[PDB]
């Protein structure tokens, strides 16, 4: 699984959104609602559709 | 011995780790840290008004 | 030999050129230039929160 020197996506880096929430990782943060599944312990719900 | 320079050429990496922990939610309380505490050895304290 | 002082008296002019280029639209990004970058040699990084 180590060969294929050419058949490989170049690279990618975790950006601001992936570091902040990375809600679903759908090839670009899709901002429909993604408020938060449960966040039981604390808050940190800094993702909203801006109603 | 540089042979592949893909995954296993340089083993013993740092795993993309840094020596600093990030608490995403602010949980500091500067109030008490500002208000300095004073020591009392005995237990017969008394103050005046 | 000053003879005409119109067009060809002083040849070898600077063509009204200056040594400074003017980018009419602002295209600078002080954000990254302010946020300093740090070097990492290994690839086993780790940070703490």
């Amino acid at each position: 699984v180590a060969g294929l020197n050419d058949t490989h996506a170049a690279r990618k880096t975790g950006a601001f959104q992936f570091l902040c929430a990375h809600g679903g990782l759908a090839g670009g943060v899709v901002d429909k609602t993604k408020n938060g599944p449960a966040d039981p312990d604390t808050g940190a719900v800094t993702v909203k559709v801006a109603q | 011995n540089p042979t592949l320079f893909v995954s296993y050429d340089q083993n013993g990496k740092k795993l993309s780790f840094a020596n600093w922990i990030s608490v995403l939610s602010p949980q500091d309380t500067p109030f008490v840290s500002m208000t300095g505490k004073e020591s009392i050895n005995q237990t017969i304290f008394s103050w005046q008004t």
